[PDB]
């Protein structure tokens, strides 16, 4: 069980991670319009 | 378009309101006295406060009997008084 | 008639606050005048509960929501929550209803009468949404101000007479708070615990210490960040996850209110510290707790030995044990086994409900103190027909903790929805087709197919 | 470009089969272990003490269960709202008996669902659409939150969530009934008005729109031909089904205007839906239902029943016997 | 030639505020009757000798209580004319009968053939294929199903639905606790008609609002339509690569999409018809036999499926004896079906 | 029916006495017996304990007998156990625990006549769902 819950937490850590860092990564730019939003 | 008069003249009208300032409080008189007279109770046979029950009876006047009902209702109605 | 029709606006009437966005004078009024209306609500509903108060009945008993808060403030209120004085309630409703013309007047004069832009009759007050240093300052100011606000929090319970202290030894009472935590490690603390059972984020506060700490660094915090906001201008990366426009800041902050509203409904649900239930009425848990605590104090009244009563199931009738072994109530109220409240932990020891103390030790106050809580519960319908759903007129009672959860339910539900209405508005409007797809640049008509 | 930035590329690429997204970065996980948790514990989960009294409920298939009685079942009452993860148990049997796969399910489903409304507003970013898809998409949302979060917390516990399974839905509708009289709630009442009208609508919709396609194929072809995918000109008269309709009625009851019809079309049921959820979220903190039991009383001061009455006759039959070895004392406080 | 009946025809289908027609000739009175009498007993009628209930604004009901009640069980299926040879021409007992009842059921299902017949001629008229009048082909079959057939296979009209919202509320909780008709898939259909159009109504129309095309210059997009203008307003094109990257698949053909539109509810209430029709019989979905069997034989077997029906024990011998006064239940305290404590 | 003098004609005492309320009497004791009882005693049950109710024929055999407005009225100064051995005042609203009963503070004498009133008067309105709880709704 301690080694499940160290297994989800760095999972959960993992995908959360990609969420932020992904929407911090220029993500009013990502459209097909006007991009120079900043 | 189909001919009759737009609404929003009709009541925007000063005739309308002459007529209407009549009929429309005349009607809910009649309404409110077709109650407050008691006639509603008596044009459809509804009960008053005071005439579900007899003094000392507590069972339902249920109709039981198709064809004699009408009978049934008026035995009901005496027993009140 | 600057821009109020729909052919120079670009808006419908039913949208035509949104006229306003760019109106900086206009729009100061609309706020202004807007803060006016929640401050007369305060003022005449405080009255309007004044009014209709008697004060030998309990708060709860009276739907009454403003009383409670200005009372847990320790103003109008003594032992027990008991009403020693209404002047203070009556002084706070005039105070905002006065306070309500002000606001009003300045509202009314800046919405019709006054510049209806203020950029070129002054550059400290005009603002361009766009401008994320006069964003941030103004953003800045208002932080000041709010901290400001938890200082006199920290002033009224420190130093004008204390708050209303329903954990207070003895009995609850008006107290004045001498140590305020400061120990950050408590006070953040609250911030990282689960939300779940047993653990409740910060909902769990439940003395004043606490509270009053908490207000000390929340108005420092944001002070500070006030001063920081009004003495820099948005970084890099900032700059760039952002959407810069009054929608998109409209939205931001419709999504913190929005997460508020739900904070505050469970807050009112399961707190009985900050929401007294001497003012509040008791939490659906500790109505249901005390209806077990009832029924095992009448039962041993007439023999039973209620520790070793075998109910139905083969769990305890009265007494049993949580998951992790603590003697809790029994029947359906063993969900509620983490409600605390004064008039049930003098019957706590280490392991939990205590069998010696519940044999020995319990009091009258607490017997009857359970007895109005259990017949108190958080249920009622509509109408305030109180008690179960099958329960006859009789009672006109809906506990205020049900109002106020349901309508901050309500409101903050809404204001989610709000919130993506605006957020996914913002971002079309500054990519540029909020109004629909250009016909001739169809974007899907210059991508690959699926398939 | 770098790793990151090909991975950024790829993750809101507008050209994916299914888009992925930053939102999908975290519906796609949740959503395949909401997914894969629930399918082995419909088939094979052993039975389960929904009410924390030893009295453990068979939801699954393998243990007695057809499809219409089968589900996962709320874990226990013993657990309240406390977290059940898989790693807070000893073992998976215990896991087992106290109800962790619906946590488990019920959680990674209402984040995932979550994401999926982020998504849809995230795609129409990327292809230039409008944004409020996912408005619409937060009605049944919402009411998926009602029953499985918010109605648990405002009750103490997540026994009184409901069960994933088709009789397990049926049980969580008539205890609310006898709980919360929620037919006389005006949230559900505008809930109704809104699945009702919504099915009205889109009927109505659908019919008039048939109705007026314009003639492009013969009898021995499905006129479905006659619209080709992507044809800038309208396959329908709108001005036919407008003068059809304002005749059915009167005039001013048609829309003459695509625009504010499909409108209404979205805003009828979502305003309704919301309202149920609404209904759900609101009953969860006991305000309940229009009581007027006994309101009606004749002179002396007998009881005149009404159908509010029969109603709550009803109520009382499902209030006495639900959970039936559970309640120790005589009011259901939760 | 150019006889009366052409002329009338002629007068008959004149382009008026309120289109008539030869159906009109049926619709109007048969509705205005159906709706006055409901406004007449539900403001002024009881339901004493009937059922034992208050059920007039008159008597202290509210708009949620208030109905027009079935008549006395012991009415049968009469028809209950004003003429007929129960209330025998007096109005007064007629009202207090239960005459209303099928006044409003008899008026109403004409009403509603007279509207379908309505529905019919316009189309014809203006030219039109006549699909909506074939959509009112479902609540014709739910209206006839519930308020005619349903009573008809039971004892007598006092088992059909009392026109009220409390009155049909009731009805509900009666099929639930008598029928277990949850558990009907007939039911279970309906349910996925009404819940899958009210569904299909949402997303068509959120959209056709969210792929709409920029037409005009202003904010509020509205304006921006013209009904007589060839061009679709919305893009089809990218809707469809909308859902099918949301969700796996999209409608591509308009056509097809608005006949499901149709076909989905007008479908699911189709079913609900078709088993209310053997709830007339109560040939119910009531058990199955598997688990009734196991049940019986292993008192630790427990499903959603065993619970729900002690609910329905409990509705049924809780609101039997006030809901069905003709069969003078008494049901000792003793008897009452009971959990602990409860 | 009505309510008539002879329904609202209740035992004063338990000599064979009787006082025959007014029907502003009657008024008055709903709504005192509402604004002091009803959370504990809506519809003549006990909700703290559902073994005592307020049938008539209960407060008879209660000691002393409580089936007349002096008992009633006496109960509601100084109540007791059933059997009238212990006084109750400290768990059950009294003018006595007027102090720890606050909305015992406003009742005068004449408002718990007419609360007395309302406890012999309802059951001979009501019958077997006066006292009976659930059941009989
Ligand atoms: C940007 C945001 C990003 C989100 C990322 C997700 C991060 C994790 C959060 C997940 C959601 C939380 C679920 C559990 C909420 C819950 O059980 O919350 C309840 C808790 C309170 O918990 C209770 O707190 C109590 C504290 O009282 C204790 O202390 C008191 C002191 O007076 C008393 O003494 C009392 O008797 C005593 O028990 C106890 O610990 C209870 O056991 C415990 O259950 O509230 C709280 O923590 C705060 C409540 C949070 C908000 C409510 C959730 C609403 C979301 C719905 C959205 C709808 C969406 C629509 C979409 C369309
Ligand atoms: C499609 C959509 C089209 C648009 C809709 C159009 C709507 C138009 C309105 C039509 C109204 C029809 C009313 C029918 C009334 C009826 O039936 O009234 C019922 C009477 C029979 O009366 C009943 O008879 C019963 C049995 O009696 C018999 O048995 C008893 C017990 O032994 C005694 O011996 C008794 O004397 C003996 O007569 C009981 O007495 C009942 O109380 C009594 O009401 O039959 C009769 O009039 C006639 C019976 C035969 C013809 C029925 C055709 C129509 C009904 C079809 C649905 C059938 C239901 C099946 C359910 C599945
Ligand atoms: C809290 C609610 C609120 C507030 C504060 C405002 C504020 C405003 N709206 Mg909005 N609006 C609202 C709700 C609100 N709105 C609602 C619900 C709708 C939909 C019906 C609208 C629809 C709407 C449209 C279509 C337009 C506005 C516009 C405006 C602005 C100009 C109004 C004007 O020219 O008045 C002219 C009216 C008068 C001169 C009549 C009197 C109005 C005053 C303020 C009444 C005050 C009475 C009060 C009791 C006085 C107390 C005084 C005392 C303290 C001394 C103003 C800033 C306009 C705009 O954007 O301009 C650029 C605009 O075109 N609004
Ligand atoms: C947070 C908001 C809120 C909350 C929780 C309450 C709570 C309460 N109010 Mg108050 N009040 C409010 C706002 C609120 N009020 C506002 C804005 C006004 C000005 C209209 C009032 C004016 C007011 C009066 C005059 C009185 C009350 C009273 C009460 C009590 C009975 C409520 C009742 O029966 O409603 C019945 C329920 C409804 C009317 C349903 C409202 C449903 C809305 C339309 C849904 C809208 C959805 C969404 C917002 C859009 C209760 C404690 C009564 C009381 O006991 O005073 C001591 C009373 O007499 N309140
Ligand atoms: C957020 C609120 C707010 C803001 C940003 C403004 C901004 C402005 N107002 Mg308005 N106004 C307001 C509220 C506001 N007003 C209110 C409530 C009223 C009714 C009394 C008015 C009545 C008003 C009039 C009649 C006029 C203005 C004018 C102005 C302009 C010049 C202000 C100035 O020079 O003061 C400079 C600074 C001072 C005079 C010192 C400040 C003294 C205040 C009282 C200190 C209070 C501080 C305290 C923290 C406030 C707590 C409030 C809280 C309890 C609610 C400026 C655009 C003028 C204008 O537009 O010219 C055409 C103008 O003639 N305002
Ligand atoms: C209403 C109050 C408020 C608002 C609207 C802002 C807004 C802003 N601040 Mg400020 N700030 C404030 C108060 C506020 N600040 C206070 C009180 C302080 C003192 C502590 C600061 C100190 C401060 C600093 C030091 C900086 C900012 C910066 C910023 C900018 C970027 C913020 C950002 O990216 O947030 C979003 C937050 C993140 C992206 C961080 C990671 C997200 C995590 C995972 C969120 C997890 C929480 C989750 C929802 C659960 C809630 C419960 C939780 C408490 C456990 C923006 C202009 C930045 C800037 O540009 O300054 C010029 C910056 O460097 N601010
Ligand atoms: C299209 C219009 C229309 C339709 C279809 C109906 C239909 C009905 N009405 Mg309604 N009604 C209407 C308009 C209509 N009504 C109007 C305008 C009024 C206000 C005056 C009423 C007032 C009314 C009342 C008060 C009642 C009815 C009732 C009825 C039902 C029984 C009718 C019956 O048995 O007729 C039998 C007659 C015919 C079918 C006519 C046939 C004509 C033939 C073809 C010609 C032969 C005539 C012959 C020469 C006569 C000689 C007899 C002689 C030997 C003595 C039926 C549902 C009853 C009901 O609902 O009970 C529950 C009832 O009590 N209706
Ligand atoms: C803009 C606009 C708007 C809005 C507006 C507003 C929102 C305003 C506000 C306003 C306000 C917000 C006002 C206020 C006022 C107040 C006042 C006027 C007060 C007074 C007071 C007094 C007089 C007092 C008295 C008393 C006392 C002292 C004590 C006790 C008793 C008594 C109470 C008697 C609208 C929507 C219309 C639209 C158009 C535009
Ligand atoms: C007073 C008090 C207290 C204390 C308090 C405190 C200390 C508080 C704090 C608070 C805090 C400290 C808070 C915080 C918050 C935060 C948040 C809320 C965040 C948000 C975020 C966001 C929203 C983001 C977004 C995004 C991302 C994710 C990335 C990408 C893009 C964007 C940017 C959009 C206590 C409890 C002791 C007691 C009672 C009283
Ligand atoms: C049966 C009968 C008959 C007939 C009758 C009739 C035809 C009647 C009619 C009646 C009517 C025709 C009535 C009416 C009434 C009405 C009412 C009673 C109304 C009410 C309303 C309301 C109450 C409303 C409300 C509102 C509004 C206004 C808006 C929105 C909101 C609400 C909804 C709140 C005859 C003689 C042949 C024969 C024998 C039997
Ligand atoms: C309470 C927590 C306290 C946290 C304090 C620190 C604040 C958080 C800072 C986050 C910094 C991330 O900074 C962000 O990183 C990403 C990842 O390379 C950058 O990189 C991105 O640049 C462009 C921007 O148009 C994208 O097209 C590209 O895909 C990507 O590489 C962003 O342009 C940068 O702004
Ligand atoms: C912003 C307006 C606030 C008005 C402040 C009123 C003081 S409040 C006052 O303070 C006293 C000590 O000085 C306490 O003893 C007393 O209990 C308290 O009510
Ligand atoms: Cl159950
Ligand atoms: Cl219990
Ligand atoms: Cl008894
Ligand atoms: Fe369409």
């Amino acid at each position: 069980m301690e080694t499940l819950k160290i297994t989800v937490y760095i999972v959960v850590t993992f995908f959360v991670l990609l969420f932020v860092f992904g929407f911090l990564s220029g993500d009013p730019a990502r459209n097909p319009k006007r991009k120079d939003l900043e | 378009t189909t001919g009759e008069r737009p609404f929003s003249d009709i009541i925007t009208s000063v005739r309308y309101w002459v007529i209407h300032s009549i009929t429309i409080p005349a009607l809910f008189i009649a309404g409110w006295l077709f109650v407050s007279t008691g006639l509603a109770y008596d044009v459809f046979g509804t009960p008053r406060p005071d005439s579900y029950y007899a003094q000392e009876q507590r069972s339902i006047p249920l109709v039981t009997d198709r064809f004699e009902a009408k009978q049934q209702v008026e035995t009901f109605l005496e027993q009140l008084k | 008639a600057t821009n109020r029709d729909q052919e120079s606006s670009g808006f419908a009437w039913w949208a035509g606050n949104a006229r306003l966005i760019n109106l900086s004078g206009k729009l100061l009024g609309a706020h202004v005048a807007h803060a006016g209306l929640i401050v007369f609500w305060a003022g005449a509903m405080t009255l309007f509960e004044l009014a209709h108060f008697i004060p030998e009945k309990p708060m709860y008993e009276q739907g009454l929501i403003l009383i409670p808060h200005i009372a847990t403030l320790g103003w109008g209120v003594g032992p027990g929550g008991e009403v020693v004085d209404t002047f203070p309630f009556f002084v706070v409703g005039v105070v905002h209803l006065i306070s309500s013309a002000v606001l009003g007047f300045g509202g009314v004069y800046h919405a019709i009468r006054g510049p209806e832009t203020l950029e070129e009759y002054s550059s400290f007050f005009g603002y361009d949404w766009k401008d994320k240093n006069k964003m941030t300052t103004i953003l800045g100011f208002h932080l000041i101000v709010l901290g400001i606000g938890a200082l006199l929090l920290v002033a009224k319970a420190m130093f004008f007479g204390g708050l209303y202290d329903t954990w207070a030894p003895g009995g609850g009472d008006v107290r004045v708070i001498t140590n305020p935590t400061l120990d950050p490690r408590v006070i953040f603390g609250y911030l990282l615990k689960s939300p779940f059972g047993g653990e409740g984020w910060i909902v769990s506060v439940n003395n004043l210490e606490d509270v009053v700490g908490g207000h000390i660094w929340i108005g420092l915090i944001c002070i500070a960040g006030g001063i920081w906001h009004i003495l820099t201008t948005p970084f890099g990366w900032a700059r760039r996850a952002f959407i810069w426009s009054g929608e998109a800041y409209l939205s931001y902050s419709l999504g913190a209110l929005s997460m508020m509203g739900f904070i505050a409904t469970c807050f009112v649900w399961f707190n009985n510290t900050v929401y007294p239930s001497e003012f509040y009425g008791p939490t659906g848990p500790e109505a249901s707790q005390a209806q077990a605590m009832t029924f095992l104090i009448r039962d041993q009244k007439l023999g039973a030995n209620v520790g070793s009563a075998q109910g139905p199931t083969g769990l305890g009738k009265y007494l049993m044990r949580s998951p992790t072994g603590e003697i809790i109530f029994g029947g359906e109220t063993m969900r509620f086994w983490d409600f605390r409240g004064p008039w049930l932990e003098p019957l706590r020891g280490p392991n939990g409900l205590d069998l010696n103390k519940i044999k020995n030790d319990i009091q009258p106050w607490q017997e009857r103190r359970a007895a109005e809580y259990m017949t108190h519960a958080p249920l009622g319908s509509l109408n305030s027909v109180g008690g179960v759903a099958t329960e006859i007129n009789s009672v006109n009672f809906v506990s205020p903790r049900s109002w106020l959860a349901t309508s901050h339910f309500v409101l903050a539900f809404f204001f989610l929805v709000g919130h993506l209405w605006h957020a996914g508005r913002a971002r079309a409007a500054a990519a540029g087709f909020e109004k629909g797809i250009d016909r001739e640049s169809e974007p899907v008509l210059s991508m690959p197919s699926l398939d | 470009a770098n790793l990151w930035e090909r991975f950024c590329n790829w993750v809101t690429s507008t050209d994916n089969r299914l888009y992925v997204g930053w939102f999908g970065v975290i519906m796609i996980p949740t959503l395949l272990a909401a997914t894969i948790c629930f399918v082995i514990a419909f088939i094979a989960a052993p039975p389960v003490d929904i009410d924390g009294i030893r009295e453990p409920v068979s939801g699954s298939l393998l243990y007695g269960n057809n499809i219409i009685t089968g589900a996962v079942v709320p874990s226990s009452n013993a657990i309240g709202l406390h977290f059940y993860p898989i790693w807070e148990a000893a073992s998976l049997d215990e896991w087992l008996y106290n109800g962790g796969p619906y946590q488990l399910i019920i959680f990674h489903f209402l984040l995932g669902a979550s994401c999926y409304m982020g998504r849809q507003w995230e795609l129409s970013y990327r292809l230039g659409m409008r944004p409020w898809i996912c408005v619409a998409y937060s009605a049944p949302l919402a009411s998926a939150f009602a029953v499985f979060l918010i109605y648990p917390i405002g009750q103490g516990s997540f026994s009184d969530g409901m069960p994933l399974g088709i009789s397990g839905t049926f049980n969580f509708m008539i205890v609310f009934q006898a709980e919360h009289n929620i037919l006389m709630h005006p949230f559900h009442q505008l809930g109704v008005a809104g699945v009702f009208g919504g099915a009205l609508f889109c009927a109505m919709h659908g019919s008039l729109v048939t109705s007026s396609l314009i003639r492009e194929t013969t009898e021995t072809e499905s006129a479905n031909y006659g619209y080709k995918f992507g044809q800038e000109e309208e396959t329908y008269n709108i001005v036919a089904a407008h003068g059809y309709f304002g005749r059915l009625i009167f005039q001013y009851a048609s829309f003459n205007n695509s625009r504010s019809l499909h409108f209404f079309l979205a805003a009828w049921p979502v305003v309704g839906v919301w309202f149920a959820a609404l209904g759900i979220s609101t009953m969860a903190f006991n305000l309940n239902g229009f009581n007027f039991n006994h309101s009606v009383i004749d002179a002396k001061g007998n009881v005149i029943n009404t159908w509010a009455d029969i109603i709550n006759r009803a109520n009382l039959g499902m209030e006495v016997m639900h959970e039936r070895n559970a309640h120790n004392f005589p009011l259901d406080l939760a | 030639e150019r006889g009366w009946f052409d002329i009338l025809d002629d007068w008959l289908k004149r382009d008026r505020f309120v289109f008539v027609g030869w159906s009109g000739i049926l619709l109007f009175p048969c509705a205005y009757l159906a709706l006055g009498g409901w406004l007449t007993g539900t403001t002024f009628v009881t339901s004493w000798y009937t059922h034992g209930l208050a059920s007039s604004y008159l008597e202290g009901c509210n708009f949620l209580t208030v109905a027009v009640s079935t008549p006395a069980n012991s009415m049968g299926h009469s028809l209950l004319l004003l003429w007929g040879p129960e209330a025998q021409g007096d109005f007064t007992r007629w009202c207090q009968l239960g005459g209303l009842w099928t006044f409003i059921a008899l008026h109403g299902a004409f009403g509603l053939i007279g509207f379908m017949l309505r529905q019919f001629e316009i189309a014809r008229l203006v030219g039109v294929r006549p699909y909506n009048a074939i959509a009112f082909s479902a609540p014709i079959a739910v209206f006839v199903s519930v308020f005619l057939i349903y009573p008809l296979g039971q004892s007598s009209w006092f088992f059909a639905p009392s026109f009220g919202v409390a009155a049909i509320f009731r009805f509900l909780l009666f099929f639930q606790g008598f029928h277990n008709w949850t558990l009907n898939p007939f039911h279970m259909m309906g349910v996925a008609g009404v819940l899958g159009g009210a569904l299909l109504c949402a997303i068509h129309g959120a959209t056709v609002e969210n792929t709409l095309f920029q037409d005009g210059e202003g904010a509020s997009t509205f304006r921006a339509f013209n009904p007589t203008q060839a061009e679709e307003t919305y893009s089809m094109v990218t809707a469809n690569r909308f859902w099918s990257q949301i969700f796996g698949i999209a409608f591509s053909n308009k056509r097809w999409l608005h006949f499901f539109m149709l076909f989905v509810p007008v479908t699911g209430l189709w079913m609900s018809a078709i088993g209310v029709v053997g709830l007339a019989l109560n040939l119910r979905s009531y058990d199955f036999i598997s688990q009734e069997i196991r049940a019986a034989e292993d008192p630790e077997f427990e499903t959603f499926y065993t619970k729900n029906l002690l609910l329905n024990e409990g509705i049924r011998a809780w609101m039997a004896p006030q809901d069905q006064p003709h069969e003078n239940f008494v049901f000792p305290e003793e008897v009452l079906p009971r959990g602990n404590a409860l | 029916a009505e309510l008539t003098p002879e329904v609202l004609t209740v035992p004063l005492n338990s000599e064979g006495k009787t006082i025959t309320l007014t029907e502003k009497q009657y008024l008055e004791g709903k709504r005192l017996f509402q604004y002091a009882c009803a959370s504990c005693h809506v519809g003549g049950i006990t909700k703290t304990n559902p073994s005592l109710d307020l049938r008539t024929e209960t407060l008879a055999l209660a000691t002393p007998p409580r089936d007349n407005i002096e008992g009633l009225v006496d109960y509601m100064k100084n109540p007791t156990t059933y059997d009238g051995e212990q006084e109750i005042a400290e768990v059950h609203p009294s003018l006595r625990s007027a102090d720890i009963f606050p909305k015992m503070r406003n009742l005068t004498e004449k408002d718990l006549v007419a609360i007395a009133g309302h406890i012999l008067v309802e059951p001979k309105i009501l019958g077997d769902k006066w006292g009976g709880g659930k059941v009989y709704y």
